[PDB]
């Protein structure tokens, strides 16, 4: 059956150059019945259209990147590729490759799992967690860090309930910030235990960390 | 380039209800217009082409009508499952344009926040800065505003916001605004207060501590 | 008045498309027999095929081409050409075959910035479908329903140059042009 799936870095610095690569299945590239197509969102934003190959070789970009765009097709492995150069923070989106049926429905019918792609000079770096201390709430706050993967549980992940992890926000030095708050009874404080165990895989970092007043 | 416009860009519903998502066009984009669902992390699922032809697979719920500039796309009743974003999509003109998306949320009673508020703590501020979180936890609707007030003075551009996603549970909303700060500022004031203000509350609550105490 | 075959018919059954070998027998056709195919292979040849590159001087052979009766389908075009002069005396096309059983004349992603089709004065059965040529102005002028002859043929005009780009340009019908629309810039190209 018809599969797309995209395939390329993750993590490119800005003035760089974006390179993302589609593969195919269940599908000739090569057919004169579809178009190839490149589709951005930023995240929490709309969804962005960028251009289209034809296997005759044409191709329409999307003016409001400003000639940055150039995609080919190699048909060999039944691919199609996107490039993109001289990135800056607004390129950061999750990057579609999508197909059109021009005789068919004639528009997307076809996505890819999607890949995102960040645009940063920032380095590596491994996560400070910090304890937000005390129905009672506490919690504990994963500070300065990069890339944004990220995960946190709760005593070996046998709480959940009542737990909120909060979307980390992107700083002005170009890490992120993260928090983790969980409400419990507040009579339980004096005497269960409490902690949270953040794991950065980038960096490679294992914490535990125990909150209490 | 045709602009397509959605409005409203949130709409509140209960299950079973009837949905009218709205699409508007800056030019005449004739019948090629195309309806699309993206549930978070997977990507758009298409829903209707020509305005008015369902996709193969897409129950009956979902119809779409219109001409021209203005289009309707239509759930006859909602299902815990439609609940997502939904953008309308011209494929008539190039280049290629979608809408801004409309989510459409459920909707619930009101709910007012419950809030914390956590000092910094004193390992944070051996390292020199000092963050101050807070809590707004499990209310609605979405909108709240939350002010920090170091000795009585408003704060602004030194706090940043992250919410949740409407729980699956309680369908409820979480808020942690962090307050950024230097040791040095830090020391400097006595008062740190979070000031919240949400319809579900009589009068507006606010959290505050002494530094050091 | 001359028949000839189209592609996929008779000595032509298994060409995918006009190409650098076949073209020669098209010398003075009028008249189609079947389906026309203008692919990528023309153009750049095919090597399994043995089949070398077409020059695009010889699609002037195709001119005296008055009548089809499949459809016609171009997917690749020379780009330093602006039209489609090799069908400026192509009168009908009857589409008693039709491309994936629909459409009875398809044009995808040209350089050209007009159609050109002159003497087109009717198209009896199929739907048109103008695909992505990001240059082509004046495709909206005309009536196709005036070509029409068959109730539920549509026309699809998508992904080309907005009406708006080509408006400001000054690439709009003629003067002396009536509202039933234009071929081209010039008056010759008009309906
Ligand atoms: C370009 O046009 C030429 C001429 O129309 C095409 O050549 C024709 O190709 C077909 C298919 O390869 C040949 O038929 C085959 O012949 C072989 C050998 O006898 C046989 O084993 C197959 O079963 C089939 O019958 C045909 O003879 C040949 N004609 C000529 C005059 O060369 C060519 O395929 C076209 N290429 C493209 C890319 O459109
Ligand atoms: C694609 O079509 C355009 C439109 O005709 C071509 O651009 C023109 O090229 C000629 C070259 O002789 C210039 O004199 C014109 O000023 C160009 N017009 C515009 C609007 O740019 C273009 O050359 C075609 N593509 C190719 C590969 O030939
Ligand atoms: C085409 O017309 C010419 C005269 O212009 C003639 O000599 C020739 O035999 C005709 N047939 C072909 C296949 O060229
Ligand atoms: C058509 O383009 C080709 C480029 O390969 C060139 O050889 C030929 O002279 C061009 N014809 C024109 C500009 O009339």
């Amino acid at each position: 059956q018809v599969q797309l799936q995209e395939s390329g870095p993750g993590l490119v610095k800005p003035s760089q150059t974006l390179s993302l690569t589609c593969t195919v299945s269940g599908g000739s590239i090569s057919s004169g019945d579809y178009y190839w197509s490149w589709i951005r969102q930023p995240p929490g934003k709309g969804l962005e259209w960028i251009g289209y190959i034809y296997y005759s070789g044409s191709t329409d970009y999307n003016p409001s990147l400003k000639s940055r765009v150039t995609m080919s097709v190699d048909t060999s492995k039944n691919q199609f590729s996107l490039k993109v150069n001289s990135v800056t923070a607004a390129d950061t989106a999750v990057y579609y490759c999508a197909r059109v049926s021009i005789f068919g429905v004639g528009t997307f019918d076809y996505w890819g799992q999607g890949t995102l792609v960040t645009v940063s000079s920032a380095s590596t770096k491994g996560p400070s967690v910090f304890p937000l201390a005390p129905t009672a709430a506490l919690g504990c706050l994963v500070k300065d860090y990069f890339p944004e993967p990220v995960t946190v549980s709760w005593n070996s992940g046998a709480l959940t309930s009542g737990v909120h992890t909060f979307p980390a926000v992107l700083q002005s030095s170009g890490l992120y910030s993260l928090s983790s708050v969980v409400t419990v009874p507040s009579s339980s404080l004096g005497t269960q235990t409490y902690i949270c165990n953040v794991n950065h895989k980038p960096s490679n970092t294992k914490v535990d960390k125990k909150v209490e007043p | 380039e045709i602009v397509m416009t959605q409005s409203p860009a949130t709409l509140s519903l209960s299950p079973g209800e009837r949905a009218t998502l709205s699409c508007r066009a800056s030019q005449s984009v004739s019948s090629y217009l195309a309806w699309y669902q993206q549930k978070p992390g997977q990507a758009p699922r298409l829903l209707i082409y020509d305005a008015s032809n369902r996709a193969t697979g897409i129950p009956a719920r979902f119809s779409g009508s219109g001409s021209g500039t203005d289009f309707t796309l239509t759930i006859s009743s909602l299902e815990p499952e439609d609940f997502a974003v939904y953008y309308c999509h011209q494929y008539g003109s190039t280049p290629l344009t979608f809408g801004g998306g409309t989510k459409a949320e459920i909707k619930r009673t009101v709910a007012a926040p419950s809030v914390f508020i956590f000092p910094p703590s004193d390992e944070q501020l051996k390292s020199g800065t000092a963050s101050v979180v807070c809590l707004l936890n499990n209310f609605y609707p979405r909108e709240a505003k939350v002010q920090w007030k170091v000795d009585n003075a408003l704060q602004s551009g030194n706090s940043q916001e992250s919410v949740t996603e409407q729980d699956s549970k309680d369908s409820t909303y979480s808020l942690s605004s962090t307050l950024t700060l230097s040791k040095a500022d830090y020391e400097k004031h006595k008062v740190y207060a979070c000031e919240v203000t949400h319809q579900g509350l009589s009068s507006p609550v606010t959290k505050s501590f002494n530094r050091g105490a | 008045k001359k028949v000839c075959n189209g592609i996929g018919i008779g000595e032509f059954k298994d060409s995918l498309s006009i190409n650098a070998t076949n073209i020669k027998h098209f010398k003075n056709c009028t008249s189609i027999s079947g389906d026309l195919h203008i692919l990528p292979v023309a153009f750049r040849g095919d090597s399994f095929t043995h089949t070398p590159p077409l020059d695009p001087q010889e699609l002037d052979i195709l001119k005296t081409v008055k009548e089809i009766t499949g459809f016609l389908l171009i997917q690749a075009w020379p780009e330093n050409r602006t039209d489609l002069h090799a069908f400026e005396n192509l009168e009908i096309i009857r589409g008693r075959t039709k491309q994936h059983g629909q459409f009875s004349l398809a044009v995808v992603s040209l350089n050209i910035t007009s159609l050109g089709l002159r003497s087109l004065k009717e198209i009896s059965d199929g739907d048109v479908i103008i695909s992505g040529n990001k240059n082509l102005c004046y495709a909206n002028t005309i009536n196709w329903k005036k070509l029409f002859g068959t109730s539920g043929q549509k026309t699809k005009i998508i992904r080309n140059r907005g009406e708006n780009s080509c408006k400001a340009t000054g690439q709009v019908c003629h003067a002396l042009c009536s509202p039933e629309g234009c071929w081209g810039p010039e008056p010759r190209d008009c309906v």
